[PDB]
């Protein structure tokens, strides 16, 4: 049958070969009746559901029964067979296509020549390429394009059967003439059949091909391209010409990513060819600045591919690229999507890097300084840890290129420690940088032993270079805080267990050394961090790093006592000076009162002293106040950690809560300091603190520490929102980019600080109405934080929520009155952004239906809550509906008349009698 | 009506191509780039509302500290 | 370079 064909190949279960050649016998003992079921067939692989008959067949040209199948085609959707998903039906597209394919390669010795058979498929092809029905048009163009390239196999079969049989005559010839005789007929008889083949392809090219190249859709656009790339790759010698590539050339400058992907797949396929093609250097010459120009393509996949070409280029001939274009292309080593990243990676690496590697990294410094587009080497050592792996882990090449002895610039040797380290930590963390990598994808065997290697030989390295290096660069904060952070990756039980114990001690000096000469920020959290990780208690080097530790404190903190014995004497005026020293020893104890428990040093006094004469005297560097902040901070919360149990204490606790009372109320005041960084940082800590003492401290099975019991003031909850407004929501305009995204994300970080507040009952609900209504003003920059928290706040209180809503949008019409005035445009695109804000707040919305109740209630009670003075009592209030209208599509029907008993109680009979001005409110009650 | 997708053009013409060769200022973007300093790779990697609202607003380098703030989330 | 000239219809 017709649909025995069609349902055949989609479920062919067969060696397809079996399908044809079981088609082929048909067609011998009767032509006309298998030539219609292969017509049928490609109707039906359209989605056609008609039939084409024997006297259509016989008496009806093409344009005819195209017409009749269009009529008949009875679809019940926009579907066709090529456009469908699931497996099955990219199963069915390739049995299509292969179908296609091997009934021409197994017609191609007989029947293809029986001028019957493939000229009415090719005509039936191409009447149907022409059809504006789609799923006709689309699924001819993919027949004919295999079709045509099946044609293109058998003339590059023909074409070497030419010059065997050639080499067969040649033979005979130089050495019995009725046999040279049957040769030369035997080419001129493949001669006729070449010239056969070359007519068919000629009708599907200028039929077929040059019109749907540029098919308005453009997947059908994708599919010609595709097939051209296909057949100028197998029959190079016939097809790989101008006047074939021209097409692609073209096509490549598509608008859409789908086709201008298959142009340089295409392309890509003639190169690793790489066999000496000529009339490519005349393609590549002029369209050389359109593939550079696809390193940035709209779309990624596009760019990864002109990459990838662009490096091939590079083998098949280098010469070709020029310097303008090399540098473009290594600039992406330092973009976002790491398989550009990489693909960059690859021909940066091919181009300019080819003990030994000594050099090759001093290149890669020098690359990584002459490109001056990133601060730090992160990006640019993962973009080549998959292709020069063997090079960015000789870490002895670079450990004694650093030491043992023109030399190596300043900037050249903190360019390698950056470099050095960030090959340390993609080796000992085997993912990639944050924005490269993938969602926790787990290890390889081969992965895991390679991850435990590199680790212990890491380890035994630089345990024993680490302490040379950090003395040889002591000075430079820049070079110290990278150094650092090697121990951090070390594996520690090695110490140990491979004589190393002297080293351990040679460098832990070095590191109290350096803590007592530098006061940088990062310098000192690098110090602390290190000496957290060399005190796990996991490994037995705990008692002897502990040690060193508790010594280092030791003499800081006596110190410490010793500055501010001096420092405060009511007399003893202290300059800016004795100001740097406090500032020193103060900044050190900060940054290992963070990671280190040091309550046995008591030193909330020190810190408490100081902060009770910045707000007596007002007199106090900020920073000597930011950082006695960040210390006190640390004492509360280590001493928090100590009451985990009670084996410990039942009267120490009193104290506790006493010094986080009294640090509520010293950070309350140092909120409304006139420094931002002071205030920053006093709400910074506040917000934690509240966080941290809530009621939550104790649902978890933690009921001992109910007593805790600090619940914000109604003073600070809004002195908390006072520094959101004006330090989180700030004039907008519309140090170049880096700088003020750092500034955006600590203002994220800030405003998040307080929603994290909201969304846990620290502060009353109320508050977040000054930021909801923010939401579409800032959108980019806070967008996410506020949805996310006022969906929060809607999951734990829906109709608070929505109270707290319109609230929001009540606090957006009162600040268009507060500056203009009562008499306002009610159709300005301020209002109607109010308007469309609100239509945006109502989609938020089952228990939807009495939080949409109050919803209106709230608001109509904000609408005549103060009548017009001097006027026909139209109210004041009365167009803040016309916003709530946009509300009333979530209400429910029976509610829809509850509105109006409510909108009654408030509404006098005389005022719906009025209208002109008036009208918020006819379709306020039209709109229910 | 019927759902057959019937389309009334079927070929782009000559003097578009002729405008796409001539202009691909809009198929072509500038060069997102990395987080290019370290602290931007910090706020990258605890930037987003999860994490934001799962971590403190002073940075805690001690788990214990830190669990002392993450316990306190429901 | 001529060829890859687009003068199509």
């Amino acid at each position: 049958e017709n649909m025995m064909l069609f349902e055949v190949v989609k479920m062919g279960k067969s060696a397809m070969q079996s399908v044809v050649d079981d088609w082929i016998e048909s067609y011998k003992h009767d032509r006309d009746i298998a030539l219609l079921d292969l017509i049928n067939f490609f109707i039906q692989c359209s989605g056609c559901k008609g039939v084409v008959t024997a006297e259509m067949f016989r008496h009806m040209q093409n344009s005819e029964i195209i017409r009749k199948m269009t009529e008949e085609f009875d679809e019940d959707s926009g579907d066709y067979p090529l456009t469908m998903a699931g497996p099955q039906w990219k199963k069915f597209k390739s049995s299509f296509c292969e179908f296609i394919g091997v009934l021409v390669r197994q017609c191609q010795y007989s029947i293809i020549y029986d001028e019957y058979m493939m000229d009415t498929v090719i005509s039936l092809l191409t009447g149907l390429s022409d059809s504006q029905v789609r799923a006709f048009r689309h699924t001819s163009t993919l027949a004919a394009m295999k079709l045509m390239t099946a044609l293109v196999n058998v003339a590059l079969n023909l074409s070497i059967n030419m010059d065997n049989t050639q080499r067969q005559y040649e033979a005979e010839r130089n050495k019995a003439n009725e046999r040279l005789e049957l040769l030369l007929q035997k080419r001129k008889e493949l001669q006729e059949n070449q010239d056969e083949i070359e007519n068919m392809m000629n009708a599907i090219f200028k039929g077929v091909f040059v019109h749907r190249y540029r098919d308005a859709i453009a997947e059908i656009r994708a599919i010609c391209i595709e097939e051209i790339g296909i057949w100028m790759k197998m029959y190079s010698d016939a097809f790989l010409n101008d006047s074939y590539l021209k097409y692609v050339g073209w096509t490549m400058h598509d608008k859409q990513g789908e086709v201008r992907l298959k142009c340089l797949t295409a392309l890509q396929g003639l190169y690793y060819n790489k066999e000496l093609n000529s009339k490519l250097e005349l393609f590549t010459s002029r369209f050389k600045d359109r593939i550079v120009s696809m390193t940035l393509d709209k779309e990624y996949d596009v760019a990864v591919q002109a990459i990838k070409l662009l490096t091939l280029v590079l083998q098949s001939s280098e010469e070709v690229l020029t310097a303008e274009d090399c540098e473009n292309v290594y600039h992406l080593v330092y973009s976002a999507h790491r398989p550009v990243a990489v693909a960059a990676g690859e021909f940066l690496y091919k181009k300019l890097f080819s003990g030994p590697n000594a050099n090759l990294v001093k290149t890669l410094v020098f690359f990584f300084l002459e490109s001056e587009l990133h601060e730090h080497a992160a990006y640019l050592v993962d973009s080549m840890w998959d292709c020069a792996t063997e090079l960015l882990k000789d870490w002895e090449c670079m450990n004694s290129l650093l030491l043992e002895e023109e030399a190596l610039t300043d900037r050249q040797e903190s360019a390698l420690i950056e470099i050095m380290l960030c090959t340390i930590r993609q080796a000992a963390e085997c993912h990639p940088p944050v924005g490269r990598g993938t969602g926790k994808r787990v290890l390889t065997a081969k992965e895991k032993k390679t991850q435990l290697d590199d680790r212990t030989k890491i380890t035994e390295l630089f345990a024993v270079a680490l302490p040379q290096l950090l003395a040889k660069y002591s000075v430079d904060a820049e070079k110290v805080t990278n150094l650092l952070q090697l121990p951090q990756y070390f594996d520690l039980e090695i110490y140990t267990t491979g004589r190393l114990e002297k080293h351990l001690d040679a460098l832990l000096r070095q590191i109290r050394n350096i803590v007592e000469k530098h006061t940088d920020t990062d310098v000192l959290e690098a110090c602390s961090k290190t000496y957290h990780a060399l005190c796990n208690e996991e490994f037995t080097i705990f008692n002897r790093v502990d040690i060193s530790r508790s010594q280092l404190i030791d003499e800081l903190a006596d110190k410490f006592n010793r500055l501010l014995e001096d420092f405060l004497q009511e007399g003893e005026e202290p300059d800016e000076d004795d100001a740097y020293q406090v500032l020193s020893t103060l900044k050190r104890i900060t940054a290992f009162h963070n990671a280190h428990d040091l309550s046995k040093w008591d030193l909330f006094a020190c810190n408490y002293k100081l902060l009770k004469t910045g707000i007596e005297n007002g007199d106090m560097p900020e920073q000597i106040v930011i950082h006695a902040l960040q210390c006190t901070h640390y004492v509360i919360l280590w001493q928090l950690a100590k009451i985990t149990e009670s084996s410990s204490t039942k009267e120490d606790l009193l104290r506790l809560k006493k010094q986080m009372r009294v640090f509520c109320q010293i950070c309350q005041h140092y909120l409304t300091n006139v420094n931002t960084t002071v205030k920053e940082q006093a709400f910074t800590i506040l917000c934690d603190i509240l966080m941290i003492f809530s009621h939550q401290i104790m649902s978890g099975g933690r009921d001992m520490l109910e007593p805790l019991v600090y619940t914000p003031d109604s003073s600070l909850q809004s002195e908390l929102l006072s520094f959101i407004l004006d330090h989180v929501f700030i004039e907008q305009d519309d140090e170049d980019e880096a700088s003020k995204i750092e500034a955006l994300h600590k203002r994220r970080n800030l405003l998040a600080a307080f929603c994290k507040l909201i969304v846990y009952t620290v502060v009353e609900m109320n508050t977040a109405a000054d930021i909801f209504k923010q939401y579409m003003k800032y959108y980019n920059d806070y967008g996410d934080i506020i949805k996310e928290t006022m969906s929060k706040t809607r999951q734990i209180d829906k109709i608070q929520c929505a109270k707290t809503l319109i609230l929001s949008l009540q606090q957006l019409f009162n600040e268009m009155i507060q500056e203009n005035g009562y008499n306002f445009d009610r159709s300005s695109s301020t209002f109607s952004g109010i308007k469309e804000l609100a239509r945006r707040f109502a989609l938020t919305f089952l228990k939807t239906r009495e939080a949409i109740a109050m919803l209106h209630k709230d608001g109509i009670e904000f609408a005549f809550k103060e009548p017009n003075p001097q006027g026909e009592s139209p109210p004041l209030n009365l167009a803040f509906l016309d916003i709530l209208s946009e509300f009333s599509s979530k209400l429910l029907r029976q509610d829809k008349r509850t509105v109006y008993v409510y909108l009654e109680k408030f509404m006098t009979f005389q005022m719906s009698l009025r209208r002109e001005v008036w009208l918020p409110l006819m379709s306020y009650r039209n709109s229910l | 009506k019927r759902k057959l997708i019937v389309d009334s053009v079927k070929e782009l013409d000559s003097k578009t191509i002729r405008a796409q060769l001539s202009d691909y200022s809009d198929i072509v973007t500038t060069l997102d780039l990395a987080p290019p300093t370290k602290k931007l790779m910090m706020w990258k990697e605890t930037g987003g509302v999860e994490k934001l609202f799962s971590l403190p607003a002073q940075p805690l380098w001690n788990n214990r500290l830190l669990k002392l703030f993450t316990r306190c989330l429901t | 370079v001529s060829v890859y000239d687009f003068e199509e219809e």
